[PDB]
DNA sequence: AAATGTCCACGAAGGGTTACTGAAAAAAACATTTATTTATAGTAGCCGAAAATAGTG
DNA sequence: CACTATTTTCGGCTACTATAAATAAATGTTTTTTTCGTAACCCTTCGTGGACATTT
């Protein structure tokens, strides 16, 4: 319809709004719209907030690509809780029959942390040591119900420990956006396994 | 100071609200103070928001209002009092939400949030117009809708006047007043406009500039004989149509 | 911030051009000026999962408030409506969270609160009136009399309204005949 | 009878003109919030005490 | 060397965060209709002469 065309011309400004902001490249916005388009027809957009469904729709497209983007970088712009936008994500995936899905692999997040962290120009040895620490962390038994951004926020602390004094538990928390004392618990955990 | 203001608004309360006041009578009414001090207490009384500035055409004019509705609007903050002042200045005919947005510079959210708070305080009602429908006109609770009725059941009374004449214009009024007629206002100006309808249907005739006869369409009611001509219309090819030459 | 006028010797009782309209920003400007001026360091606005969410930290309970609680839980059955005002700036939610808390840690005192169904050690007669001394008035019928005043004021309004309805009917008939 | 005024028509003269290298409201539909309540584990603020070792005279 | 003292840490307190049910009512939130450049050349105008009628 004309009203159905007008409700997606507006809804095309929304997906291009957040993708300009989080540096989402242009082959995901166009991939995200069909997920919005099938959820449009199946009575999922009625009632809920317009700006609350399109970020949950975009995260489906960002998970399928296996890219470094978390879920809370959507919500912190929107100034709501993580659990508000996360709850309407769960009622999207099981309702609309999304069976296959990538896992939140924490080894993706190490390589993207360093560049805006502004560490030393030998930025490969902080990474080559870290994924080998994450491979060491993988076989070892700590992260199974815990957080993907949590356990990947204490490895790069410990990988950069032995070479730099970048560990002050605040510049890495300003990167990982996970609390200060919940990664010291991780450092107490792996020391004693 | 304040005691002379108690004498000033007594003169505003002395006359019934009409016959609006001005200074050249009020200086002759009150001239105990010189004009260097007369103006100062009135500007102080503008700051006590009880006197207003009315306009009679092209020249200077005043009007004093009741105090009991002055504290009514002093409950509001200055923006709610700003929309309230225009909406009583119309009063007798109402105001349109676009016109109430233009004269104040308040944009679309800050005026729509303003009167919504004002309606809960029982200070604005919402009526729809008939001279221009589908437009939101607001008034006070004075209930002055100066703007018969546009919805149907007009012709439910025109069958009554036509049964009245078929047996054979001032007399037409008093037949309608009886017989449990659901009416509220009759006048000869209306009934002539009520009579011109059946002039156009030729159900009655106009003779001698006020008299009315039946055109004998009762015998058609019961070649010019347009019922009892039923068509064939079925499996018939050579039938005559009014369109299909254009 | 009303309309102002002036006394000009040339034009007496003249109205001024500027106060005709209001700015609506100068009164906002002075409000802003006595505000704190902070220099933002990008590490201050740090956000985590515990951000933009419900809730706070309840003050840990005291033994002073225990004897104001269990006696309220011995007299009444479990009535959170009036306990909420007894604790003046505590809320309805966390006293219910305290109720489930005291089941688990002290499971025997909620039995003693249930078992005692009688007048206790009769010291609560002051505590009966310690609640009843705030704004002493017969609320069983003082709530009635001002509500009677509320409908009395409304009974003025229709009289002021319906007499304003009939003044419309006399004027709109007068210009019809004119 | 004639002479002047008046009514009318037609050509004369310049005038300009045209293709050339949407938002607003209303009935409609519907998720959210509120109220439990019952287990689990992590996230986290938060104190808070309290262990403890860094450190002042 | 004695203890003061911020630091380090344990620790528990608390408070939801999903997941399924009963309503039920209030609340907001978002779609689908219903309506308010030169050169002909037509064009336009100023104008001048013909005849008709009244009047001298």
């Amino acid at each position: 319809l004309e009203s159905r065309e007008a409700t997606l011309n507006n809804a095309r400004r929304k997906l291009r709004a957040v993708s300009y902001a989080l540096h989402i490249p242009e082959y995901i916005t166009d991939a995200a719209f069909q997920w919005y388009k099938l959820a449009l027809a199946n009575n999922f957009v009625q009632g809920r907030r317009s700006q609350n469904v399109i970020a949950s729709c975009l995260y489906v497209a960002c998970r399928k690509e296996k890219t470094h983007h978390m879920l809370i970088d959507f919500s912190s712009r929107l100034q709501v809780s993580v659990y508000s936008i996360g709850a309407t994500f769960l009622k999207m995936v099981k309702k609309l029959h999304i069976t296959e899905l990538p896992l939140a692999d924490p080894s993706l997040f190490i390589q993207h942390f360093a560049e805006k962290l502004d560490l030393a120009d030998k930025k490969i040895k902080v990474v080559k040591d870290a994924v080998k620490l994450a491979q060491r962390m993988s076989k070892d038994w700590m992260f199974e119900g815990r957080r993907p951004a949590g356990i990947a926020g204490a490895c790069i602390l410990l990988a950069c420990r032995m070479n730099n004094l970048r560990r002050t538990h605040t510049e890495i928390v300003a990167v990982s956006h996970v609390a200060e004392e919940t990664l010291q618990q991780r450092l107490n955990e792996f020391k004693n396994t | 100071l304040s005691d002379n203001a108690k004498t000033l608004h007594s003169q505003m309360m002395s006359k019934g609200i009409g016959a609006l006041f001005t200074q050249q009578e009020l200086q002759k009414q009150m001239g105990i103070g010189s004009l260097t001090d007369l103006m100062s207490i009135v500007q102080e009384l503008l700051d006590k928001n009880l006197i207003k500035l009315v306009k009679q055409n092209d020249e200077l004019k005043f009007q004093g209002v009741l105090e009991s509705e002055a504290q009514k609007k002093a409950t509001m903050s200055a923006e709610e009092a700003l929309v309230y002042s225009y909406i009583e200045a119309s009063g007798r005919e109402g105001i349109w939400s676009k016109t109430i947005k233009a004269r104040t510079n308040l944009h679309q959210h800050v005026v729509l949030k303003c009167l919504k708070s004002l309606e809960s305080q029982r200070y604005v009602k919402s009526v729809k117009s008939v001279k221009f429908p589908t437009r939101k006109i607001y008034m006070l609770y004075s209930l002055q809708p100066s703007v018969e009725l546009d919805i149907e059941f007009i012709n439910s009374l025109l069958t009554i006047v036509w049964r009245f004449i078929s047996e054979n214009t001032q007399e037409i009024l008093e037949f309608i007043t009886a017989a449990q007629v659901a009416n509220v206002e009759l006048t000869p100006s209306n009934i002539r406009s009520l009579c011109e309808v059946l002039v156009y249907d030729d159900k009655l005739e106009k003779v001698t500039h006020d008299c009315y006869r039946v055109t004998l369409e009762s015998i058609l009611q019961m070649i010019f004989n347009y019922f009892k001509m039923f068509p064939a219309s079925k499996h018939d090819k050579e039938v005559v149509y009014f369109d299909e030459w254009t | 911030t009303a309309i102002q006028l002036k006394l000009n010797p040339d034009g007496t009782m003249a109205i001024d051009e500027e106060t005709m309209v209001v700015d609506r920003h100068k009164n906002a400007s002075i409000e802003n000026e006595y505000k704190e001026k902070v220099d933002e360091n990008p590490f201050a606005n740090l956000y985590n999962y515990g951000s933009y969410g419900r809730g706070s930290y309840t003050d840990p309970w005291t033994v002073e408030e225990m004897i104001k609680f269990y006696k309220a839980l011995s007299m009444w059955g479990t009535d959170f409506n009036l306990i909420s005002q007894l604790y003046p700036y505590r809320s309805r939610k966390q006293v219910k969270a305290k109720f489930v808390n005291e089941e688990k840690k002290r499971p025997i005192l909620i039995e003693l609160a249930l078992r005692s169904k009688l007048p206790p050690n009769f010291d609560e007669y002051c505590c009966e009136i310690k609640k009843n001394i705030g704004t002493v008035a017969d609320f069983n019928e003082k709530l009635i009399e001002l509500q009677n005043e509320h409908k009395h004021h409304m009974k003025e309004i229709e009289e002021a309204k319906n007499t304003a309805k009939e003044e419309d009917q006399t004027a709109q008939r007068l210009n019809d005949a004119n």
